[PDB]
RNA sequence: CUUGAGUCUCGUAGAGGGGGGUAGAAUUCCAGGUGUAGCGGUGAAAUGCGUAGAGAUCUGGAGGAAUACCGGUGGCGAAGG
RNA sequence: UAAACGAUGUCGACUUGGAGGUUGUGCCCUUGAGGCGUGGCUUCCGGAGCUAACGCGUUAAGUCGACCGCCUGGGGAGUACGGCCGCAAGGUUAAAACUCAAAUGAAUUGACGGGGGCCCGCACAAGCGGUGGAGCAUGUGGUUUAAUUCGAUGCAACGCGAAGAACCUUACCUGGUCUUGACAUCCACGGAAGUUUUCAGAGAUGAGAAUGUGCCUUCGGGAACCGUGAGACAGGUGCUGCAUGGCUGUCGUCAGCUCGUGUUGUGAAAUGUUGGGUUAAGUCCCGCAACGAGCGCAACCCUUAUCCUUUGUUGCCAGCGGUCCGGCCGGGAACUCAAAGGAGACUGCCAGUGAUAAACUGGAGGAAGGUGGGGAUGACGUCAAGUCAUCAUGGCCCUUACGACCAGGGCUACACACGUGCUACAAUGGCGCAUACAAAGAGAAGCGACCUCGCGAGAGCAAGCGGACCUCAUAAAGUGCGUCGUAGUCCGGAUUGGAGUCUGCAACUCGACUCCAUGAAGUCGGAAUCGCUAGUAAUCGUGGAUCAGAAUGCCACGGUGAAUACGU
C-alpha cells in the first residue's frame, strides 16, 4: 500500500552472465528443481541456440516483440464497487507476465521430456507459434472497445 | 552520568543520554530553585495569555510588556510597548537586567 | 491464559532456585523423585514455619538443601530436632545421606510467597475482602518493594460472582524483561471452593 | 420652546403594487415533405404508441402556461409575497 | 388557514470591536479604482453582559422605559357545547369529565446506519502453492453394535485433548470374582517374610502344601509383612467451569488503555489521548491546556550477521618428520569448528525532501541503514469460552456401593457426509550404473562396528563408548550413462492371498516389517475455496521425542531454491 518495496537484486546468468536469463529459470521453479531444470530448462536453453542456429545472447528476444503487454484487469472496487479500470503496465509486472505466458502449456504436452519440450516451443515465436504469442491476442479484447467504461 | 558508567549497558544508557539531554533542553531556566517565583516579567500577552491566567489565578505579580494587538485585562503591572523589534525587546530587558543586578543595593 | 509466570521467564537472571544439581541418565529420574519426596513432605509438615523456598543441591552422594524461612526461632524446632529427624526423613526419603540447611529470610515483607503466606493466614480468619486488602499494601511501601499490584482470586462473597482483583500498586513492568518482580501466589481451600491470592513484589533493580 | 412627530425644495435605488400590450425558447397538438420498424419504459415489464408512417428530422401553424442567462449570503414589501 | 417561523409584539434610549454586502452622499491629486468621512439597510465572527444550555451578542435573547397579546403538568383538546361567521367545507371563541406522575427542553458519555471521509492488515488486489477430483491414514457427525466411553464440535473443533489403543492400556459393554478391598491411615489376632511346588479356574481367585521364619523383642508382639473379622472407612474419569482455583483459547504483538495533577465547564464531563505532517505504534516532532506518571509498543533475553581477548582433545590439519596418505602420530593451535568475554549499526554521518522540526529520502561507510534477521515477552479488557476427564476444588451423590479384581471384546465396527494429512496421477519421472553432496540430535538395560545369510524383514558374531572418543547414518533430490516417450503406464500404490522376519506370553478383530502375486481408482480435480512475502513459496530428504511395539501425526535439522506487494 503506502510503502513500496524495491525489486530484488538479482546476480546475472552463471553460464551467460546475462541476468535477464537468470531470472527466468526462477520462475519454473515448482517442487525447487532448477538442478533438475538444470536437465530440463538448462538443457532446454543450450538446445535453443543451435536448433535457433543464431547467437541466444541478444537474439533472445527476436520472438518475444509481438508479446508485449500493454494492459491487464486491475480490481479497483472504488468506493466499494468493482470495475474494470484496467491501468497500464508498470515495468515490474509487464516483464514478469511475460515469462507467466511462457510454460502455461508445456508440463504434460506429451512428448520426449519437457527437457526439450520447452525447447520446442521458443523458436516458434520467431516461427510464430507457441504459448507466449496468443498471450497479447486476448489483451487487446478486454481494453480499448469500452470506452464507456474502461 | 552514574548510570552509564558501569551498572547495566553502555549503548542504551548512551540512547538515554542523548534523548533526555533533549529532556534537560526543555526546562532550561527553571532549573534551579525549588519553584514558586516571587514575579514575573513575561514579554507579551497574547503569546501566552495562558501564562498570565495561570500566575493571576495564583496571584503572582505580572510584569508584562503588553503588544497593542493583546489583551490587557488580565495582566498586573501592564506596559504599553510593542513586543516585536527585538530591538525593542532587547532594550527592554538589558533595562530590567541593569535593575534586578543590584535591586539588592 | 496469557500471563505467564515472571519468575521463570526471567530466571536466565539472578532469579534464584529450588532444586539445582547434576546427574546422567541413569540416575536423573529416580534423583528428581527423591527430590519430590522431600519438596512436598517438607511443606505439608511445615505449615507454620512460613517457608520462603526449599533449595535442593547435590553436591556428592551427600546433598545440601537450604529452606529459607521467617523466623529462625522457630524452624530449630525443639533445638535441632528438626535438623536431625528430617535429615533421618530426608535419609531414606531421598536414598542419600543429606545434610540439611535453614535459610532465614530478613524482612518477611519482602518475600511474595510469605506475603501472600500472610494474607493468605488472614483470609481464613474470616475477615472482608477490601479493608485488610489494602491495609497490607502500604505496610510493605513503608518497608520498600517500590510497586506492587495485588490480586486475589474468584469466589468473593456468596453469590455465583467469581471475579479478579486488579488492584495495582508502584511499578511493575511485566514486560520489561529488567523487571526482576518478586512473584509468588497463595490460595486457600475456602468452605465454598477455592479462594486465593496473587502478589507480586518489586525488589528493585539487579 | 425645539430635540419628539409631520409638510415642502431635491434627487437615489428597487422582482413594491395595479392595468395594458409584446418577444423568443420549451412541452403539446395540427398540417407538409423525406423516408423508416420500432418508439417509449424501468431494477427487468407489460399496459401504452405505432408498419396506416409512429419515433427521428427539418418546414410551418394553433394554444396555454411560465419567464433560461444576469441571479447574488442580491433587492423591494406590514406581512402573504 | 400555514412549520403564516427570525418558532424572537410594536416603540424609544444607552452599551467594546472586526470583516463583508447593497444603496445615497460630503471632503481629498476622487488623478482613479478610490483615500479620508458620513447616512441608511444588510450577512458573518466575537469578550463584556445575559441564558438551563445551546446560543444571542449595537438588527440583542445585553441595560432600562411605554403599551398590547399570550402561558401556567401531559393527555382529553384546540375537542364537546353555545354563539358569531362561512353557500358548503369549515374558522374563531372554548371548556369539563376521566387518566397518569410524569410529559418536556440543552447538552454529556455510550452509538447502531440501509451517515460520511480517512487510515491500517495474503483484507482486497497480482501471482504462487494448494484443498476440494482420485486413492489411502486419522478425527468429527450420523447408522449399527455391548460399548462403539467423555469433552470441543460458528469464526476460535473435526492427523483435538489423546506424546505413541494386542491383553493391559480404556474412564465402555459383556462375562466370572471379591465385597473395610483392589487405594491408603487407624483396631483385633498371632506369627516375619520372602520364596519353591501343586490343584482347579480364563484369570480373578479359591484349596493348598511346603522351603520358611531377618532384626528389636525391660520377649507383648510390634517395627514390618503375612492372612481373616467388626468399625472410623477409603474409594468411584460417579452430577454441576451455566460454584471454583489454576490453566488455557478469543479480539490480538491489538495499540490501545488509562491515572494523578492542572485547566475548562453550575455540572454530567472534557482535556490530555485532538489537530499537521510523520511512523510498527498513544511513533517523533509542531502547536495544542495540558504537564507528568503508570499499564501497553519499543529494548533490557536467546539465536543468528563481522572481527577481537582467552583455547585445542578426540576435532582443523596452515607449517615442520614421514606420511601409520585418511592429516596417522607427534606437533601449530595459524586456523576451519568450537566456547568464558566483548566490540561492531547506533539516523552513525554527506546531501536533500521536508516548518528548520519531526519525519522522510538520495548517497556514503563498514559483514551488517533505518526495530540488520528471527523467535521470548500478549495491556486494560474480552467471551456463564472450556476445563470438577489432569489436578485441586463448594455443593450433589453411594458406601457388602452408580466400590473394585480378573477374563473377552471396543474405542479402528458401517450406509454415508465432513475435518485434516499423505500418496500419486510421472518422463521436472522411473530403472540400475559412476558420482560428490548436511545439519541437529539420540543413546553401557543402547546403538550396535565388524564378520554370514536372508532379494529383504532380521537373524547368528560383535568392538566401542560413558560419549569434540561407538552406532544410528548413508544424505536425498542431483548430474552423466541406456531407457520408455506417455504408456490406468516400470506411474501409482490400494488390494488380496501366499511365503516368510522380528516385537512382544499371546498380536484376526487390534503388531510391525520383508519377499511374491496384486498394477485398481486417479493421467492434475469442477462449484469453488484457502495459504503464501526471502531463503518466501516451492520443495528434497535427514533424524528425534512420544516408542514392548505400530506415524501420512507432531518436534528438530539440514539440501536446493523465484515472482507477486503499484495500490486504499
Amino acid at each position: 500500500r503506502r510503502r513500496v518495496i524495491g525489486q530484488r537484486k538479482i546476480l546475472p546468468d552463471p553460464k551467460f552472465g546475462s541476468e535477464l536469463l537468470a531470472k527466468f529459470v526462477n520462475i519454473l521453479m515448482v517442487d525447487g528443481k532448477k538442478s533438475t531444470a538444470e536437465s530440463i530448462v538448462y538443457s532446454a536453453l543450450e538446445t535453443l541456440a543451435q536448433r535457433s542456429g543464431k547467437s541466444e545472447l541478444e537474439a533472445f528476444e527476436v520472438a518475444l516483440e509481438n508479446v508485449r503487454p500493454t494492459v491487464e484487469v486491475k480490481s479497483r472496487r472504488v468506493g466499494g464497487s468493482t470495475y474494470q479500470v484496467p491501468v497500464e503496465v508498470r515495468p515490474v509486472r509487464r516483464n514478469a507476465l511475460a515469462m507467466r505466458w511462457i510454460v502455461e502449456a508445456a508440463r504434460k504436452r506429451g512428448d520426449k521430456s519437457m527437457a526439450l519440450r520447452l525447447a520446442n516451443e521458443l523458436s516458434d515465436a520467431a516461427e510464430n507459434k507457441g504459448t507466449a504469442v496468443k498471450k497479447r491476442e486476448d489483451v487487446h479484447r478486454m481494453a480499448e472497445a469500452n470506452k464507456a467504461f474502461a | 552520568q552514574d548510570g552509564t558508567f558501569d551498572k547495566l549497558t553502555k549503548k542504551e544508557a548512551l540512547m538515554r543520554t542523548r534523548e533526555l539531554e533533549k529532556l534537560e533542553n526543555s526546562l532550561g531556566g527553571i532549573k534551579d530553585m525549588g519553584g514558586l517565583p516571587d514575579a514575573l516579567f513575561v514579554i507579551d500577552a497574547d503569546h501566552e495569555h495562558i501564562a498570565i491566567k495561570e500566575a493571576n489565578n495564583l496571584g503572582i505579580p505580572v510584569f508584562a510588556i503588553v503588544d497593542t494587538n493583546s489583551d490587557p485585562d488580565g495582566v498586573d503591572f501592564v506596559i504599553p510597548g510593542n513586543d516585536d523589534a527585538i530591538r525593542a525587546v532587547t532594550l527592554y530587558l538589558g533595562a530590567v537586567a541593569a535593575t534586578v543586578r543590584e535591586g539588592r543595593s | 491464559g496469557q500471563k505467564v509466570h515472571p519468575n521463570g521467564i526471567r530466571l536466565g537472571i539472578v532469579k534464584p532456585w529450588n532444586s539445582t544439581w547434576f546427574a546422567n541418565t541413569k540416575e536423573f529420574a529416580d534423583n528428581l523423585d527423591s527430590d519430590f519426596k522431600v519438596r512436598q513432605y517438607l511443606t505439608k509438615e511445615l505449615a507454620k514455619a512460613s517457608v520462603s523456598r526449599i533449595v535442593i543441591e547435590r553436591p556428592a552422594k551427600s546433598i545440601r538443601v537450604t529452606i529459607h524461612t521467617a523466623r529462625p526461632g522457630i524452624v530449630i524446632g525443639k533445638k535441632g530436632e528438626d535438623v536431625e529427624k528430617l535429615r533421618k526423613v530426608v535419609a531414606d526419603i531421598a536414598g542419600v545421606p543429606a545434610q540439611i540447611n535453614i535459610a532465614e529470610v530478613r524482612k518477611p515483607e519482602l518475600d511474595a510467597k510469605l506475603v501472600a503466606d500472610s494474607i493468605t493466614s488472614q483470609l481464613e480468619r474470616r475477615v472482608m475482602f477490601r479493608r485488610a486488602m489494602k491495609r497490607a499494601v502500604q505496610n510493605a511501601m513503608r518497608l520498600g518493594a517500590k510497586g506492587i499490584k495485588v490480586e486475589v482470586s474468584g469466589r468473593l462473597g456468596g453469590a455465583e460472582i467469581a471475579r479478579t482483583e486488579w488492584y495495582r500498586e508502584g511499578r511493575v513492568p511485566l514486560h520489561t524483561l529488567r523487571a526482576d518482580i518478586d512473584y509468588n501466589t497463595s490460595e486457600a481451600h475456602t468452605t465454598y471452593g477455592v479462594i486465593g491470592v496473587k502478589v507480586w513484589i518489586f525488589k528493585g533493580e539487579i
